[PDB]
């Protein structure tokens, strides 16, 4: 269950940059959480996926009912797949908020000029 | 749908009182539920229980309501094995130790016996 190399493949000039190559390090890493986080006390203690999933989807529509529709947003990364951020998009239209972003995300111009941001 | 908004054992029991009256139609014979006769003990009162030896109720674990109202996580937690001994220990044993085999009760149920007379 252990990365112990990264090689590139030899596609056109087979190179790899410092991140692809060596920051694959942090698969390994021991400081990954792998159990849930839900505050008891005023503390994060672990729990079971169920319960904190519950816990979240509770916190949500709570939000959602005191303040209305678009005010949850959802600041997703740009490493996710297809599939995560599309399902991310069908979550926020089930909370009736439009505020689908990024903080990684810039202003676009091309889709004002072109058509498309591509 | 029948008896109005009650609580949940009343239609548990209309359930199981109606799953053997549909097994008795499926079967042929349509059979009305007959309630059976019991003796039971009503002149009882507290001073036939002077005697008895007191023990204190379980302690009901229950979540602080500052910490509670803010989330939906269960308010009370289940008793422990060492409790629940301890409880059910506490239990009188008011019922007949012989009713599974009592021949008198079978017969009183076999007629239709009236004893307030
Ligand atoms: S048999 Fe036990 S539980 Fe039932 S009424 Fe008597 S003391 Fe209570």
């Amino acid at each position: 269950n252990l990365i112990f190399d990264v090689s590139p493949v030899q596609s056109n000039e087979g190179m790899l940059c410092a991140f692809g190559r060596f920051g694959i390090k942090y698969v390994n890493d021991k400081d990954r959480i792998l159990a849930p986080l839900i505050k008891v006390n005023g503390e994060l203690s672990k729990t079971t996926f169920d319960q904190a999933l519950i816990e979240t989807a509770k916190k949500l529509q709570a939000i959602r009912a005191s303040y209305g529709k678009d005010s949850i947003a959802i600041i997703a990364s740009q490493r996710l797949t297809n599939e995560e951020a599309l399902l991310l998009t069908k979550l926020a239209q089930k909370l009736d908020t439009t505020v689908i972003g990024s903080f990684d995300l810039r202003e676009s111009v091309l889709d004002r000029i072109f058509g498309l941001n591509a | 749908a029948v008896t109005g908004p009650k609580i949940a054992i009343e239609a548990i029991a209309q359930g199981k009182n109606a799953a053997r009256v549909i097994d008795s139609y499926l079967r042929g014979k349509l059979e009305p539920i007959k309630e059976p006769y019991y003796v039971k003990q009503e002149d009882l009162t507290p001073e036939d229980f002077k005697d008895r030896e007191r023990k204190p109720r379980v302690p009901l674990k229950v979540a602080n309501a500052e910490e509670r109202k803010n989330n939906f996580r269960e308010i009370t937690s289940t008793m422990t094995e060492k409790e629940a001994i301890a409880e059910a220990s506490r239990c009188l044993e008011c019922g007949c130790m012989d009713y599974f085999e009592c021949q008198l009760y079978k017969y009183v149920n076999q007629y239709d016996v009236d004893p307030q007379r």
